[PDB]
This record gives C-alpha cells, sequence and structure tokens, in this order.
C-alpha cells in the first residue's frame, strides 16, 4: 500500500513539475492524505535547521518552478512557505498542488503555513474559485482546497530561535504559547488572535494602529522587541508586503520580510528574494528575477 | 508582643537619631499587629504620624524609592515628598 | 508621520499646551488682521476652528507636585 501510493505520488510530482492539472479524484485522495498528514501538526512547529524559507508564491508556478531551479530542488533542500500561495495568479491550482502533493511526500522536507489569502472568502472573491470553475469545472474542488487551507498550520519556529509566520504580531498574543493553544480549526475570523496573526503588518511606528486592510493591526519596532525579548526569540521572519529588493530587515534587525513572487501580478517588477539558513544558522539570501515566458 | 511598646521604643529611636533602628522597630510593631503583614495594618498602629516618621526614616538613610511606595501608605498621597 | 510616531513620556501639563495651541491660532490670527478691533467685531472676517484634546483625566502634574485646579499660564 504504501510503495504503490508512493510511486503514483512520484508520478504526481512528476506531472505537475511539467504543468498538467492533475484529476478530480486524485485531488481527492491527495487532499484526504493531507488532511491526515496536518492533523498531527502543532499551531509552532519546530523546523530544525537547515531550512531555506521561501515567502508568497501567489499563483506564480512558472516562478515557483524557478525558485526550485534556485533554491535547489524539494528532494534535497528543506523548504518552510509562509503561505499566500493561492491568488492574484494565471496557474493557481498547479501551485497549491504542487505544495500540498510535495508535503505529503516529503513530510520533514517541506513545511506549508496558512496565508490570508487561504480562506474561503478571500478565495472566492479573489481569483481561486474562478481558476477552480475554469479548470475543473464545477466548485467541488474549491471545497476540497478550502478544507485543506482550513487544516494549515499557522507558524513556524526554527531552532527555537527564529518565528515565521505569514502576517504580524497581535495585540492579544503575548507568549508562544498562546499561539499553541488557539483553535486553529476554523476558518479565519475579522477579529482575534488569528486573523491578527496572518493579516498584521510591521511599520514605522511607536505602537498599535488600524492597519489600512480592513483586518488586522500594525506594530513597531517597540512591539517586535518586546516578543522578541519576552519568548527568547532574535527573528520574526514573514511574508507579506511587495518588496523590491525581496527582503526587509525592519524594526531594527528583527522583521524580515521575505517576498518569494517576482513580478507580482505580472505588472510589478520586484525582484524576489528567499532566505536560506544553514545548519549553523548561519543565513544567505538568494535573489532572483521572474521566469522567461 | 506589644504594639504600643514598640510604637514609643521605636518614637525614642527616632529622637535619638537612629533611623533604622526606629524603622526596625517600626516595622516590628507591624508585623506584630497584623500577621505579619498577612491582614491590613491596623490605623490605629500605623497613623499618619508614624508613616510620615517612617518616610523620614528612609529618607535619611538615602533609600528614596522605599520612600515613594511608603509615601503611597498615606491617607493622602503625599506627592511633593515622593517627587 | 508624526502622529504616527509619537511616545506618552511626558507629564500631565495641560494648561502650557492649551497656551502654545491658542498662541498659534491667535498667532496667525492676528498676524493676517482677522481680528479688527476698534472698527468692531465682524463675524464675517472668520477664521473656523475646532481644537480637541484626548487625554485621560489622570492628575494634573508638574516637576513640583500635583497641581489640583486647572490655570494656564500668563
Ligand atoms: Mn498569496
Ligand atoms: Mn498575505
Amino acid at each position: 500500500d504504501e510503495k504503490v501510493f508512493t510511486k503514483e505520488l512520484d508520478q504526481w510530482i512528476e506531472q505537475l513539475n511539467e504543468c498538467k492539472q492533475l484529476s478530480e479524484s486524485q485531488v481527492k485522495s491527495l487532499c484526504e492524505k493531507a488532511k491526515e498528514i496536518l492533523t498531527k501538526e502543532s499551531n509552532v512547529q519546530e523546523v530544525r535547521c537547515p531550512v531555506t524559507v521561501c515567502g508568497d508564491v501567489h499563483g506564480q508556478f512558472h516562478d515557483l518552478m524557478e525558485l526550485f531551479r534556485i533554491g535547489g530542488k524539494s528532494p534535497d533542500t528543506n523548504y518552510l512557505f509562509m503561505g499566500d500561495y493561492v491568488d492574484r495568479g494565471y496557474y493557481s491550482v498547479e501551485t497549491v498542488t504542487l505544495l500540498v502533493a510535495l508535503k505529503v511526500r516529503y513530510r520533514e522536507r517541506i513545511t506549508i503555513l496558512r496565508g490570508n489569502h487561504e480562506s474561503r472568502q478571500i478565495t472566492q472573491v479573489y481569483g481561486f474559485y474562478d481558476e477552480c470553475l475554469r479548470k475543473y469545472g464545477n466548485a467541488n474542488v474549491w471545497k476540497y482546497f478550502t478544507d485543506l487551507f482550513d487544516y494549515l498550520p499557522l507558524t513556524a519556529l526554527v531552532d527555537g530561535q527564529i518565528f515565521c509566520l505569514h502576517g504580524g504580531l497581535s495585540p492579544s498574543i503575548d507568549t508562544l504559547d498562546h499561539i499553541r493553544a488557539l483553535d486553529r480549526l476554523q476558518e479565519v475570523p475579522h477579529e482575534g488572535p488569528m486573523c491578527d496573526l496572518l493579516w498584521s503588518d510591521p511599520d514605522d511606528r511607536g505602537g498599535w494602529g488600524i492597519s489600512p486592510r480592513g483586518a488586522g493591526y500594525t506594530f513597531g519596532q517597540d512591539i517586535s522587541e518586546t516578543f522578541n525579548h519576552a519568548n527568547g526569540l532574535t527573528l520574526v521572519s514573514r511574508a507579506h508586503q511587495l518588496v523590491m529588493e525581496g527582503y526587509n530587515w525592519c524594526h531594527d534587525r528583527n522583521v524580515v520580510t521575505i517576498f518569494s513572487a517576482p513580478n507580482y501580478c505580472y505588472r510589478c517588477g520586484n525582484q524576489a528574494a528567499i532566505m536560506e539558513l544553514d545548519d549553523t544558522l548561519k543565513y544567505s539570501f538568494l535573489q532572483f528575477d521572474p521566469a522567461p515566458r | 508582643n506589644n504594639h504600643s511598646w514598640l510604637i514609643i521604643q521605636a518614637d525614642i529611636y527616632f529622637a535619638t537619631n537612629q533611623y533604622s533602628a526606629a524603622l526596625h522597630y517600626y516595622l516590628q510593631a507591624g508585623a506584630v499587629c497584623s500577621d505579619f503583614f498577612n491582614k491590613a495594618v491596623p490605623p490605629d498602629v500605623y497613623t499618619d504620624q508614624v508613616i510620615k516618621r517612617m518616610i523620614k526614616c528612609c529618607s535619611l538613610l538615602n533609600c528614596h524609592t522605599q520612600v515613594a511606595i511608603l509615601c503611597q501608605f498615606l491617607r493622602e498621597i503625599d506627592y511633593k515628598t515622593a517627587f | 508621520n508624526e502622529l504616527k510616531n509619537l511616545q506618552a513620556e511626558g507629564l500631565t501639563t495641560l494648561g502650557q499646551s492649551l497656551r502654545t495651541a491658542f498662541d498659534l491660532l491667535n498667532l496667525n490670527r492676528l498676524v493676517t488682521g482677522i481680528d479688527n478691533y476698534g472698527q468692531g467685531r465682524n463675524p464675517f472676517f472668520l477664521e473656523p476652528a475646532i481644537i480637541i484634546t484626548i487625554t485621560d483625566g489622570s492628575k494634573l502634574t508638574t516637576t513640583s507636585g500635583v497641581q489640583d485646579e486647572l490655570h494656564l499660564p500668563l
């Protein structure tokens, strides 16, 4: 049973890498195994060094393939994706299918987090629902992928020292034990700890503030310093805003923005970047251009 | 274990410019009347005069955060001596 | 930018701040000659202004002690 599913899933990886969509029953089985493998995973999953952390993909599949050509193939280099790989891109189902199949194939080598775009309402309004209707035909595969987004872990921890999440901090979160105590098994609300986890963003302020997004908050250097000191952390990695250079060290070498989708929405022209934590926590930046088409 | 006699001893030490012993016996009287400060000290032992004398004893021993905390204790908070 | 970069690390000195705000506004008022002294009071010469003090209601504090009643400096 393990051998036949392993070789079938490897053929699924090979068929995904050449940009071919799967079938509905194959997505059914992939999503069911993904549900089984993601049930036994905490809100703060400890990812051991080394790991190559990548940021937002947002359904740019050829850019994802280039990313695998830069940082290394998925069997050989560890990856940690901070969500938001589903909307604002032409090839959306292939990207999420490749990530989920790589997760269920390599359970210690691919870590997948949850973004704010990976919810029912946002996928319904910003494009994944339409892509679902135009390729697979009905809205049922969107139902499996929304449940799969529902089970995804929120944050991740690298060697007890680097905190990786999609959005930003929270006025209601003070310790990492509160992250592990949240009920993750629900769609992201309009108010609460987890909406702020997936929606907040840093800014050069002196305190909290209403984010110009309709949800989440915004935080400054004092808040980030307090969170890093009170939790034994030294770095907060996140991927929520478009960056030209692909990386930002804001809040005085404490908060790191890593955007990994070059030419966002195919009209912005940003040079994306990813971070490569070695076995000595001894990092480097891989900065790349969009793929030829 | 008689609080009034301890207050008298503390006042005699305070009059003879022995601030450490006066503070010791004031604290000792507070520990007699309340069960080692488990309940609140009654106002007939730590009067405003007694707390003010304790504040003066802390001030002349160059312990100023203790002066601020100890002058929160009064019925009206003495902000001038705190500052 | 100056709104989002405020740090609350001072005393509750309401009178001096209120006098400073009024001094700014009345300063430009008397610069422009909006108020014609001696020639009457013309309410058509008008510079509409609303000032909003957002505070907490704590005790009024100076460097010497707490002040019970609010007096503007003269
Ligand atoms: Mn995204
Ligand atoms: Mn996002």
